[PDB]
């Protein structure tokens, strides 16, 4: 275990742990509450750099973030799609991808069209199943 | 009925605000020639894909004098401009006594051949060596004439930066998140008003800041006939901005052949003097096709007659009033302030129904500080070649004809009296909104019982 | 569709799209992570006006997130609710206002009183709702 | 009631209200949208206490708000959790510590092993709980 | 004579109380970020490092 300690195992590892990299991804003891404590100008080049790092910091989470509300994830680490799986995206099968290739090789062989799925993933899940209550709502 | 209430996250609504905007632009100066005054060394670049929507059924109301993004505009300029000029060569030792002379009248006299004593490299010696200065930039005092600077009575006075582009590039203007910028697609456009044709593009279109007086150069026009702009027709006091369909084309060049001459005043210091002139003494000029220009001037007067007194009669009279610098056609052109004398183009009157090309008298400062901003001027180092401006004229600045009550006559005279109606031209279309995701509305539909 | 496209349609349509809105709220291509990359201070005024506009950014994209988040949709884009329909805020019928409003002109309808409809909010679906397992979570 | 109106009485009295904190927990009239609105630098020493002021307010939020989604409790204000209560954490009893210890007192009785409980806590509701589909997803 | 700064650029001292002396400095990434270590001892110009933290 360990930060990433999985990176390098097979997929079928990263699914079994996962949160270790989830919780260390927003708030670091790196960045320490900052000042002194413990001249009088905090125009420093270093408090420049740091404060623009805590701010891509919670830009990259809430940009990632945004993305599982969207998705009726939000409240989950791991949530399953109503979006069946299309067959020019991978031609290998159940077994053959979560035993032999490791998440570090899986992302260059969806980089291609990574996008696309993202967008068919707001409809089936979110854009009509959050709309069925129309009917089910109340009758 | 048991009408119950529903949210809805990312209602299309929004209400007028104005936030924080930045910049946004693509490959431009480089590697060849950088350092420019405006886009920094740094701008955030552009997408190459620009997005417009053309809003349907929507009519939003615009306003374009009471519109934020003109005076968000003007002070970013001049926190721009002055953040260009901080950290330069101060020329507080060139306020000293100064003796000159004219040039070659042979017994035509317009600059003068300036001796003076100036501190060098070292604090303790000194230096006299010759310079030029133009005139107006120097006053007398009290057999031998004596000088000084006109803003060393003033205020203090700072080189610009030797290796410094003041040419206007396109800048553009875009919204944060949770914002929009909606844009007038509505040709005719009287003023302000509810536009039919709205559209919430993220980012403006390729603006210019062009800075002039008078008369507008580089700018936006939109395809119907001259469009007339007033915040209040009527109210002579107030300014009137006008758009062409079609832009006169007006070069200028200054014919002399000014030298560099760099002389330290200290360390690392080297104040840009005007050299020794090579070949004969030219003014500096204006072409305007007088063909082209005759025209232009038309359509005004027509688009004019359905808004003063219809039929009647409209003359063009010489700035009026004013100071020298503010009523002429005042621009930068690659370094160098040209102020051209605008009194041959507004002095004819049309009323009831290879080529020539017209010339414009034009003078040039080196000493400078724009936007009536007292605090601190500047001097622009004379351009060591030839110099040589080729843009379009497509705006216009128009101003009163005193207080004739009622009576027979309307007269319109330029007066380029302020400079953020010249981003005014640029932005008559444009206005900023405040998205408001959240939303409420009823259905019959409740969630589950018990949880 | 686009950005806003339904924002002069009738409220009916922006039911059926709302994700395009939603979406393009945190995040944007204009932002396009800062740094020239490809003089040596990045105190311009420029970088001042842009990350105080990164800033309200995520500034107000979590103060409406926040609130999706005490009414118990935080994970979902449209959710129902058990407040009744009070019927001093509207005189008119089920479908006279959702397909003769297009909701620029409702969140004039009711911003008189919408901060009102806030506070009861909070309260019928998740400060008694979310008390209700006392009974329920265990007997 | 009021922002932290219960703070001094029962833990009992503290679980029913509680909105009232975490609503005035976020954004603030004080921020009041900056700007004067209504000398041309904006480098004062005031603007960098209230930009700084703002980033720690979001990232102490989305801090403790990360915590709450990698639990399974991002939608709600109130989950129950599938680990068992250990003894060694406190000998009182069930209606002895709500009626006489007031969340004040309390914060300082756990303060010793209240991150132990955290980490258990991502394990049994999320690591093993949104697993659990596995079996159960589909058969 | 004459400093031989004096002819070229300004000239500003050094602050009297003040250290020059290297004392460490860390480099540390920014959420959602990761500094990769080499711990290949044997490291011929760059190229795969079997031994990555
Ligand atoms: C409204 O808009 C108009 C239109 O944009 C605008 O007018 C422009 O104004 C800018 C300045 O503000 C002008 O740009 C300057 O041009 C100076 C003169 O050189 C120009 O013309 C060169 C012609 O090159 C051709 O012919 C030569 C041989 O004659 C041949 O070698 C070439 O291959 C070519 O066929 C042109 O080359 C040159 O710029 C490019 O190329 C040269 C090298 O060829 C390169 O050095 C440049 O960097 C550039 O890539 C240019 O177009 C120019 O001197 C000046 O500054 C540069 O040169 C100086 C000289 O020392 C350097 O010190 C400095 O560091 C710079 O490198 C600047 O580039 C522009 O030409 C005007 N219009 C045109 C035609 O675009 C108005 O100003 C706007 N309105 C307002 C408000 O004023
Ligand atoms: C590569 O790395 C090496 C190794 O780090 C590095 O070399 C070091 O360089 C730094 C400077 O860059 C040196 O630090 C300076 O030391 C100056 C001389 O004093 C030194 O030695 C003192 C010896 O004390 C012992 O013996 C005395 C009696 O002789 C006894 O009283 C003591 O108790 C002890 O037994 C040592 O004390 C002193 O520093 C500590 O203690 C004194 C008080 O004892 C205290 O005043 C100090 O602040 C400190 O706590 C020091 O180690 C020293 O003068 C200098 O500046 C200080 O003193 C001046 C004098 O006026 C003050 O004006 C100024 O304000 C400072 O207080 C500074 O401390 C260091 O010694 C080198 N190496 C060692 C041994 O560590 C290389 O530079 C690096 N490479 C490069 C790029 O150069
Ligand atoms: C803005 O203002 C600036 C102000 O500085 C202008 O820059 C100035 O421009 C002027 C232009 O006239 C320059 O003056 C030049 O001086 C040089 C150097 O001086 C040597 O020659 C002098 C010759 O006498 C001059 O005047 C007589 C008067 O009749 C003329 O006939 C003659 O042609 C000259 O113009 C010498 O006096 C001087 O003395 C020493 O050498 C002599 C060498 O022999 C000369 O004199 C003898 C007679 O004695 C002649 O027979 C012989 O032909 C030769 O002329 C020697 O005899 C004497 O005893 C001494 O030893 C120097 O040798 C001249 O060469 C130029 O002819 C001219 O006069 C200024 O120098 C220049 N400023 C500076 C920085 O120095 C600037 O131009 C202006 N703006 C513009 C438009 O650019
Ligand atoms: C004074 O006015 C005259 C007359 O307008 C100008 O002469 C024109 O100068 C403009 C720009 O300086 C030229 O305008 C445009 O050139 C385009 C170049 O093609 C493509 O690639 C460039 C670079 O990537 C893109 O920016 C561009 O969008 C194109 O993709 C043309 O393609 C343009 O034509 C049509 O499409 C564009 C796309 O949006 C539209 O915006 C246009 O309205 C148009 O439908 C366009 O022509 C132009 O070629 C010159 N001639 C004419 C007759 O217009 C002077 O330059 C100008 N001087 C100044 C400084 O103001
Ligand atoms: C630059 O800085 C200087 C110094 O601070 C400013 O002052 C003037 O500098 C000029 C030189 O550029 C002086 O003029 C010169 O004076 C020379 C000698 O001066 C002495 O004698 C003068 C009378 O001349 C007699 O003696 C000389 C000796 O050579 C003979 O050649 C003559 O034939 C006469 O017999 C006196 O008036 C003077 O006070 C001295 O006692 C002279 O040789 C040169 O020909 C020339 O005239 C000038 O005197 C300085 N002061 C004044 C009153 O201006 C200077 O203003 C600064 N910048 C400018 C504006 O130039
Ligand atoms: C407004 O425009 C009108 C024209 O629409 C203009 O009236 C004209 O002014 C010009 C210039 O002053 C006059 O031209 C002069 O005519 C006299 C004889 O009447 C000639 O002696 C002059 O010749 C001398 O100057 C010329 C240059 O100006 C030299 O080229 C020449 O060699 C001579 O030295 C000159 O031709 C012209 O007569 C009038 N009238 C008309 C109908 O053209 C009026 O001045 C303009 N007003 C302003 C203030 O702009
Ligand atoms: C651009 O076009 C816009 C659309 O037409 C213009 O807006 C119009 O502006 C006028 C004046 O501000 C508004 O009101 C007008 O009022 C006059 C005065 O009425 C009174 O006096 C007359 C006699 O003088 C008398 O007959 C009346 O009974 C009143 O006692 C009226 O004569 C006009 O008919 C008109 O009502 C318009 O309402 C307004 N139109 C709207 C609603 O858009 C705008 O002024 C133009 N210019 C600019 C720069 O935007
Ligand atoms: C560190 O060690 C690395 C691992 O060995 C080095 O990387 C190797 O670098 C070489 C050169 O850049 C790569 O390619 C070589 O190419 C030569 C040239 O082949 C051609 O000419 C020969 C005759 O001269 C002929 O026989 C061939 O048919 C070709 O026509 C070959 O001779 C070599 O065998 C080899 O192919 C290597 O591929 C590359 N190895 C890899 C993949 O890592 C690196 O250069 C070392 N240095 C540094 C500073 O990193
Ligand atoms: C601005 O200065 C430029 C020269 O630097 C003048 O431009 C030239 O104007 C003449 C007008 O007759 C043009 O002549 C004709 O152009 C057409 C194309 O438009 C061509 O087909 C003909 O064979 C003939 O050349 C000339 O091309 C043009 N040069 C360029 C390249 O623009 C201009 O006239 C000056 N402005 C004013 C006030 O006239
Ligand atoms: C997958 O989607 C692509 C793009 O629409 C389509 O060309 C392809 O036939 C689809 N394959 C199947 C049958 O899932
Ligand atoms: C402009 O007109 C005035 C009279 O109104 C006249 O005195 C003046 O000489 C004219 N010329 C200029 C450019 O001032
Ligand atoms: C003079 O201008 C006119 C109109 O622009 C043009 O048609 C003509 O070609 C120009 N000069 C000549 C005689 O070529
Ligand atoms: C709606 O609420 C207001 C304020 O409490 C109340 O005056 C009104 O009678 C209510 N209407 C009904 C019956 O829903
Ligand atoms: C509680 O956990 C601690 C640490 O694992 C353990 O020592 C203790 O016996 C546990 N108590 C029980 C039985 O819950």
């Amino acid at each position: 275990l360990g930060f990433l300690g999985a990176a390098g195992s097979t997929m079928g590892a990263a699914s079994m742990t996962l949160t270790v990299q989830a919780r260390n991804l927003l708030s670091g003891i790196v960045q320490q509450q900052s000042n002194l404590l413990r001249h009088l100008l905090k125009l420093t080049v270093w408090g420049i750099k740091q404060l623009q790092a805590r701010v891509l910091a919670v830009e990259r989470y809430l940009r990632d973030q945004q993305l599982l509300g969207i998705w009726g994830c939000s409240g989950k680490l791991i949530c399953c799609t109503n979006v069946p799986w299309n067959s020019s995206w991978s031609n290998r099968n159940l077994s053959e991808i979560w035993d032999n290739m490791t998440w570090l090789q899986w992302d260059k062989e969806i980089s291609n069209y990574t996008q696309i799925i993202y967008g068919l993933l707001e409809e089936s899940q979110n854009q009509q199943e959050k709309n069925e209550q129309d009917l089910l709502a109340l009758d | 009925e048991n009408l119950w209430v529903t949210v809805y996250y990312g209602v299309p609504v929004w209400k007028d605000a104005e936030t924080t905007l930045f910049c946004a632009s693509d490959a431009k100066a480089y590697e060849t020639e950088k350092h420019n005054v405006w886009a920094t060394h740094a701008c955030v670049p552009t997408d190459p894909n620009p997005q417009e929507i053309h809003l349907e059924n929507v009519t939003e109301e615009f306003n374009m004098w009471k519109n934020n993004m003109v005076e968000q505009m003007h002070t970013d300029i001049i926190s721009l401009w002055d953040q260009s000029l901080k950290p330069c060569v101060k020329l507080t030792p060139l306020c000293v006594t100064l003796q000159c002379t004219n040039v070659t009248n042979n017994i035509r006299g317009e600059l003068k051949n300036c001796s003076f004593n100036m501190t060098t490299e070292l604090r303790d010696k000194k230096q006299k060596v010759y310079s030029l200065f133009y005139r107006l930039d120097v006053v007398q005092i009290n057999s031998n004439k004596e000088y000084r600077l006109i803003n060393c009575n003033t205020s203090a006075i700072t080189q610009a930066c030797p290796k410094v582009s003041f040419e206007p590039i396109p800048i553009h203007y875009c919204a944060p998140a949770g914002f929009a910028i909606l844009k007038c697609k509505d040709k005719k456009f009287n003023g302000t008003g509810p536009c039919p044709s709205v559209s919430t593009v993220q980012c403006t279109h390729g603006i210019k800041p062009v800075v002039s007086t008078q008369l507008l150069l580089n700018g936006s026009l939109a395809e119907e006939e001259v469009m007339i702009r007033s915040e209040n027709i009527t109210n002579n006091a107030k300014n009137i901005l006008v758009q062409f369909n079609t832009p006169v084309q007006i070069n200028c060049t200054r014919p002399n052949n000014n030298t560099r001459k760099s002389i330290r005043i200290g360390p690392g210091q080297a104040f840009y003097a005007t050299g020794d002139i090579i070949g004969d003494i030219r003014q500096a000029h204006c072409n305007v096709s007088k063909a082209t220009w005759n025209e232009t001037l038309g359509k005004v007067v027509k688009q004019l007659r359905k808004h003063f007194g219809n039929n009647t009669i409209i003359r063009f009279a010489n700035s009026s009033g004013g100071d020298l610098e503010v009523t002429t056609h005042s621009f930068n052109c690659g370094g160098e302030f040209f102020y051209c004398n605008t009194s041959g183009l507004f002095n004819s009157t049309w009323i009831s129904n290879s080529n020539d090309s017209i010339t414009l008298p034009c003078r040039i400062k080196q000493i400078i500080n724009m936007w009536q901003r007292i605090g601190q001027a500047m001097y622009a180092p004379p351009i060591q070649g030839v110099i040589r401006c080729v843009s379009n004229i497509t705006g216009l600045i128009l101003t009163r004809d005193g207080g004739s009550t009622n009576s027979t006559t309307e007269t319109f005279r330029p007066g380029g009296g302020d400079m953020r109606d010249n981003w005014r031209s640029e932005l008559y279309k444009y206005k900023v909104v405040k998205i408001e995701p959240l939303g409420v509305a009823p259905t019959r539909c409740k969630r589950r019982v018990v949880g």
